[PDB]
RNA sequence: ACGCAGUUUUAUCCGGUAAAGCGAAUGAUUAGAGGUCUUGGGGCCGAAACGAUCUCAACCUAUUCUCAAACUUUAAAUGGGUAAGAAGCCCGGCUCGCUGGCGUGGAGCCGGGGUGGAAUGCGAGUGCCUAGUGGGCCACUUUUGGUAAGCAGAACUGGC
RNA sequence: CCGUGGAGCAGAAGGGCAAAAGCUCGCUUGAUCUUGAUUUUCAGUACGAAUACAGACCGUGAAAGCGGGGCCUCACGAUC
RNA sequence: GUCUACGGCCAUACCACCCUGAACGCGCCCGAUCUCGUCUGAUCUCGGAAGCUAAGCAGGGUCGGGCCUGGUUAGUACUUGGAUGGGAGACCGCCUGGGAAUACCGGGUGCUGUAGGCU
């Protein structure tokens, strides 16, 4: 009675895009990130895609073709207990850990293990990857932030720091790492190394054990119910980086199958649909015959 | 008022009343139904319509005079509320006038030869219906005589046809009395709604 | 003194007096207009082709004459 | 018998629309500071009236959004002023309701002679777990049909909690 | 007197037709444009930078130069005097491939395979593309039913 | 055999006119029906009351009448471009100061292998010098202005 | 809460645009210097306008990249 | 038979309503001390893991609205070329070829690449 809401709007509705209606792309950044300049005619443009989800971060490096996107290497967060990090899978420390694992696994796939060791001693400096003449050159890759807002302290930059210390030549600036002061233009490396090693959340565990044990028992439960203590965390990440750098080979799972399948309802056929309609017709005629007398 | 001998069969592109004209006067005709306007569908069975033969232009003043003559003959024949006449044709084409002598040669030659909007005519295709009258079964000859009286007033040669359809709807009069009672057609004032089978089931539940 | 202003009448008949000619043939096409960075590639590549193609292509010609 | 679908207080809007800019609007922002303990935010044009003297881009209204236990406390104070008796047309069709008050010293404020007597709008929305879907940047999805809050659910919530009266007249 | 500027008759030609207003697809970019490729020109209203001209829409040219985010195409344009090969710089969004040359290369590869089979097995294969031949003396079938008699219908208005 | 065509065919793109539509966006425009949200005008129950109700206007819903050179979902016929090979494929190798995980990509250069690759017709390419011309008209078809013209102005083709 | 361009993009219209070319915010003058090529009216002459490049110094951005004026179509000028 | 990250095709894949979801995974969720930005931890960032599939999401359905495809409309409206064809004109008919759209009716409603995990 009020508005003329939807009569031909459904007929002239231009749909945006599948991925855009799902809410996973923007394409205003993808049209400039992905597409390679045409002077090279075949050269793939390698992009490190870092996606943050609840309980899991994803670090990949992929390029594009017309049929789709081809992924060269991929790392995850749920495989970190195989390398040592049992708990704390979605922090800045696991972001740096996953970036280092992705870089070491990519260079193990390419076979560039002995050269380009990167930054072994984790200090948090601006150690950019250089190219050695007479040898195969460095791996040029470019970031993917996605829909996440790039603020100082976002762990997509921690995955970037892991990639750079693993030995991936990615151009970046030092003013978006955590520890960069917003007013003063100087950058502090000790604060950044502290935030890599996760001493601030160790200080927060100390804060919870000193102030109120109720919150320390409410959250951080998996920590205290297997084991977490800050000296073992500071030794644990230090051992985990060496456990990455000694064996990035990505042993797989057989999985083969136990072939049994009934979960989802299939589609009903045209004759079944028309006979459902016919049963509705006959049942309504039976109701018109019966309830008008009864 | 120039004669209709100088405004005749189509020679120009259609020039309707729009954003670009802005100077056309009002058309002569305004209404189109003269009989029982609130009539139902089952009241007047038959209809006769007036088919053009020549690809011509009909003027709104000729439509005015023809609907007045047809209305007068209908109210003399079958009285008030015994018929329903509809002028199917609607005027939209706007003719132009290049007037002069405004007895001298000293005003303007053919300097600016663009016309001011004079009147409104209607371009008629061959076979396009001019008028349609729906009446009772006993008023078959009176519709023929009314359209015959309008034939002498419209220009050109045009014919008459009593339609096979049930009045203004596009459905046949033979299938009308056999099909409006059982399943499909429901009367909607003077119009007829045709329901398909590809509807929601709630309409069929509200029916029957 | 109004005259006929503009027309294209009697023009295609004048065009087809001579059989309108495609350029139809440029073997080893013209090179100007191409990217100057690509020209900086190609000129140095051509003069080092003039310099250093002798001995390796000579030994390859000897090898392919020995094989076939 | 209902899995984690509980109505809660999503936010609480506080609005004072002063007919002129300057001292009275600044003291209204001071009143909202005395309530909330945090600074208000100003409003502006998209209409110019001239029947009482406002222009384009003037600070006409002050407003503030309060969330959490402070929002529950100010809601308690507002329902204490109205004595838990709303009317039926206060509830909107989307499940949210406003009532507003006059005499803002009735909330528990020591009246200063310099500030004056102001009125204060109270507007409550209702929340369920899962209303961040339309607000988050990544996947802006719909709320749903069995999840959205209705007139009947809002008025039965106000019947169940706080012991409110509908006042159908 | 028609005020020959740039794109004075392009109310319909540089427009997206229907259900296509929006961002450009990326498969338009993700293509291989090399030298000697026979390409077509189709104007786009989305990217207002490197559309060629209203005259070159629908034409077909040859690629001579490729740059960062555009391409260079030579086009035979017809003017009053004689047709001319003209060097244009067109962006990538306005340009697609031409499938006619790809079909010709498929026919050349089929002719090469048939020529190799002919040299192998001594079979005369008739690899020339003959046009549509006249129909041979084929044989019809009318069993079971007589041929249906047709007569034109009377005129009914 | 080199090659060419006011031509056709085989493939490949291009258009936005004729048509058609507006129960599809924009602009107009006709009539009836149903519904009750809303204010505006009359009437009844009557101190008055969205306390109840008759009537009317607007709005909405599903229809229906007629169109648009400066409207369009759709979309012709006619028409325009390209390809129908030795200047084309395939294999092997050098150079690059372009590019860069990679002897990766791309261009150039060198050597070798097989020419029977739509129809029809025609022997082709190219250089110099220069006269006259720069007032046109008519005819089928598509059209602009005008009432119309042996009127004025456009498109293709043909003629004077 | 519904809301596909029904608003806005400096002005006359046409095309185009929605995590945008629209609104707001933070820095910055790439509205910089220089040599060629091409398109547009065209005689394939010029002016004006535009496009893809190339070489310096740069601005922004985390980077990809983008920018050598205005989202495009006009807004301007020979000898001496 | 599926999901997640990046996608290609851009509504056969959108919108409204109702059911189903075992195991991973996606999420809602629990709180601001550090990085962070707001009136507001609502949005963006930070360390999780007490519940839940109510919602997002993945499937199914609606004699569903739209979309696409196929008949009818229709060899009809149009149209290349032709005539010493008709008609005062308006137009119409014939030879040769090409040949569209709405109401009406029927059918579908996602296909796949890379990399990874669950029965
Ligand atoms: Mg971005
Ligand atoms: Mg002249
Ligand atoms: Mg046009
Ligand atoms: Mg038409
Ligand atoms: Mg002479
Ligand atoms: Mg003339
Ligand atoms: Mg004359
Ligand atoms: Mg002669
Ligand atoms: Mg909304
Ligand atoms: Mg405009
Ligand atoms: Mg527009
Ligand atoms: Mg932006
Ligand atoms: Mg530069
Ligand atoms: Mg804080
Ligand atoms: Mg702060
Ligand atoms: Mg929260
Ligand atoms: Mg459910
Ligand atoms: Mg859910
Ligand atoms: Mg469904
Ligand atoms: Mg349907
Ligand atoms: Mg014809």
């Amino acid at each position: 009675v009020k508005v003329v809401k939807n009569k031909a709007y459904f007929k002239r509705y231009q749909v945006k895009f599948r991925r855009r209606r799902e809410g996973k792309t923007d394409y205003y950044a993808r049209k400039r990130l992905v597409i390679q300049d045409k002077n090279k005619y075949n050269t793939p443009k390698y992009r490190m895609i870092v996606r943050v989800t609840n309980r899991d971060i994803i670090c990949q490096i992929a390029y594009a073709r017309i049929e789709g996107d081809m992924i060269v290497c991929a790392a995850y967060a749920h495989e970190l207990p195989k390398y040592g990090v049992k708990v704390g899978l979605t922090n800045y420390a696991a972001a740096y850990c996953t970036g280092l694992l992705l870089a070491r696994r990519l260079l193990n796939r390419f076979g560039m293990d002995k050269i380009y060791e990167g930054q072994v001693e984790v200090t948090g400096d601006e150690y950019n990857v250089e190219s050695i003449d007479g040898q195969p050159g460095a791996f040029t890759c470019y970031l993917d932030a996605g829909l996440a807002r790039t603020t100082t302290g976002n762990k997509v930059f921690g995955a970037l720091k892991g990639a750079v210390d693993g030995g991936l030549s990615i151009p970046h600036s030092t003013k978006r790492f955590p520890g960069y002061d917003s007013e003063s233009k100087e950058f502090n490396a000790e604060v950044h190394r502290k935030h890599i090693m996760g001493q601030n959340v160790a200080d927060y565990m100390r804060y919870l054990m000193e102030e109120d044990e109720d919150a320390y028992k409410k959250q951080f439960s998996q920590y205290i119910k297997n084991s977490v203590t800050p000296d073992m965390m500071e030794e644990m990440y230090k051992k985990a980086h060496a456990a990455i750098r000694e064996n990035p080979v990505y042993e797989k799972k057989p999985k083969k199958e136990v072939k049994k399948k009934r979960w989802n309802r299939p589609k009903m056929s045209l004759a079944q649909k028309k006979d459902r309609v016919a049963q509705k017709k006959a049942s309504f005629l039976r109701a018109q015959e019966r309830a008008a007398e009864s | 008022r120039r004669p209709a001998r100088c405004y005749r069969y189509c020679k120009n592109k259609p020039y309707p009343k729009s954003r670009f004209c802005r100077g056309v006067p009002d058309a002569k005709i305004r209404i189109f139904d003269l009989g029982r306007k609130k009539a139902k569908v089952d009241e007047f069975p038959l209809c006769g319509h007036m088919v053009s033969d020549e690809y011509e232009q009909l003027s709104s003043e000729a439509l005015e005079a023809a609907r007045i003559c047809a209305n007068k003959y209908m109210v003399k024949s079958c009285g008030k509320d015994g018929f329903h006449i509809r002028v199917r044709l609607h005027p939209f084409h706007v003719i132009r006038i290049n007037k002069m002598l405004s007895a001298d040669r000293l005003q303007t030659g053919m300097r600016g030869a663009f016309g001011k909007p004079q009147g409104t005519v209607a371009r008629v295709h061959i076979g396009q219906v001019i008028m349609s009258i729906r009446t009772k079964l006993q008023n078959k000859e009176h519709v023929i005589e009314a359209l015959r009286r309008a034939k002498f007033k419209f220009p050109g040669r045009q014919k008459i046809h009593i339609s096979k359809k049930w009045g203004f709807t596009k459905f046949n009069a033979d299938e009308f009395e056999d099909m409006v009672a059982e399943k499909r057609l429901i009367p909607d004032g003077c119009g007829v709604k045709y329901i398909p089978n590809r509807g929601p089931l709630d309409k069929w539940r509200a029916l029957h | 003194a109004k005259s006929k202003n503009h027309t294209t009448h009697n023009q295609s008949r004048k065009w087809h007096r001579n059989g309108i000619k495609k350029p139809r043939s440029q073997r080893y096409e013209s090179l100007k207009g191409v990217d100057p960075k690509f020209l900086r590639n190609m000129r140095f590549a051509k003069k080092h082709n003039k310099k250093g193609l002798k001995k390796m292509q000579a030994n390859n010609a000897k090898a392919m004459s020995a094989r076939a | 018998e209902n899995p984690m679908r509980e109505l809660r207080i999503r936010k609480l809007c506080l609005n004072i629309c002063v007919g002129e800019s300057g001292d009275r609007l600044t003291r209204a922002a001071k009143v909202l500071e005395q309530l909330t303990g945090q600074t208000p935010v100003f409003s502006k044009a998209r209409y110019t009236v001239r029947s009482f003297g406002i222009r384009r881009n003037e600070k006409i209204a002050v407003h503030c959004t309060v969330r959490g236990a402070k929002a529950e406390e100010i809601l308690e104070k507002g329902l204490k002023v109205r004595e838990y008796e709303l009317r039926k047309n206060n509830f909107s069709d989307t499940g949210n309701f406003g009532f507003g008050i006059q005499e803002h010293i009735d909330l528990g404020i020591k009246y200063d002679p310099s500030i004056g007597i102001y009125g204060l709008d109270f507007y409550v929305v209702l929340g369920r777990p899962g209303f961040s879907i339309a607000d988050k940047k990544r996947r802006t999805g719909c709320i749903g049909a069995k999840h959205r809050i209705s007139k009947e659910e809002a008025m039965r919530w106000f019947q169940q909690k706080y012991d409110g009266i509908i006042l159908p007249g | 007197t028609n005020t020959k500027g740039k794109r004075r008759g392009t109310r319909y030609m540089f427009s997206r037709p229907f259900r296509k207003h929006g961002v450009v697809p990326l498969a338009t970019y993700m293509r291989i444009y090399k030298k000697g490729d026979i390409v077509d020109i189709k104007g786009m209203g989305t990217v207002q930078k490197g559309m060629p001209h209203k005259c070159y829409h629908g034409k077909t040219g040859r690629v001579y130069n490729v740059t960062q985010h555009a391409v260079g195409i030579v086009v035979n344009k017809q003017v009053k005097g004689k047709i001319l090969a003209k060097r244009i710089n067109v962006r990538i969004e306005h340009i697609k491939h031409s499938k006619s040359r790809d079909s010709f290369l498929k026919r050349v590869k089929e002719n090469d395979q048939k020529k190799k089979e002919a040299k192998e097995k001594g079979t005369w294969v008739q690899l020339k593309r003959q046009p549509a031949p006249p129909r041979e003396a084929h044989f019809v079938r009318t069993n079971g039913k007589e041929p249906e008699l047709l007569e034109p219908i009377p005129y009914e208005f």
